[PDB]
């Protein structure tokens, strides 16, 4: 119990630390946002 | 057009010119191209 | 007397802040 | 003519538009006529 619990503790702490440090680890939520934003921008630009 | 201090005007001119201090001037041509500009948070041109 | 022209001559095309 | 917190049309050599007018953080260069936000939306006007 204790060893697996502690290994969880270390692994989870390190993974959040890395994710916070990793600046592109949120790729495809951002990508959905990018798709939506650029599509809306296009829908603007055809009005031009 | 150029001019000089204490310079005489005559119908004809020699190639010596007039004595003065040093200088320089550049000529370049402007042709249709395309640029990307970056504007910072304060709203001024920074990188072209 | 030849010099490469660096980033000179950039101008605001539309004067919109 | 100049109103705030009540949205009106504005007509300056054309440029007719709807808008509510608010105090702004923009810093115009003196030769500029107006400014735009993201995706080319009229953000601010200086009265001629």
């Amino acid at each position: 119990q204790k060893l697996i619990a502690n290994q969880f503790n270390s692994a989870i702490g390190k993974i959040q630390d890395s994710l916070s440090s990793t600046a592109s680890a949120l790729g495809k939520l951002q990508d959905v946002v990018n798709h939506n934003a650029q599509a809306l921008n296009t829908l603007v630009k055809q009005l031009s | 057009l150029l001019a000089l201090h204490r310079s005489y005007l005559t119908p004809g001119d020699s190639s010596s010119g007039w004595t003065a201090g040093a200088a320089a001037y550049y000529v370049g041509y402007l042709q249709p191209r395309t640029f990307l500009l970056k504007y910072n948070e304060n709203g001024t041109i920074t990188d072209a | 007397a030849y010099t490469n022209s660096f980033t000179r001559g950039v101008y605001y095309p539309d004067k919109v802040f | 003519n100049l109103v705030k917190n009540k949205c009106v049309n504005f007509n300056f050599n054309g440029l007719k538009g709807t808008g509510v007018l608010t105090e702004s953080n923009k810093k115009f260069l003196p030769f500029q006529q107006f400014g735009r936000d993201i995706a080319d939306t009229t953000d601010a006007v200086r009265d001629p």
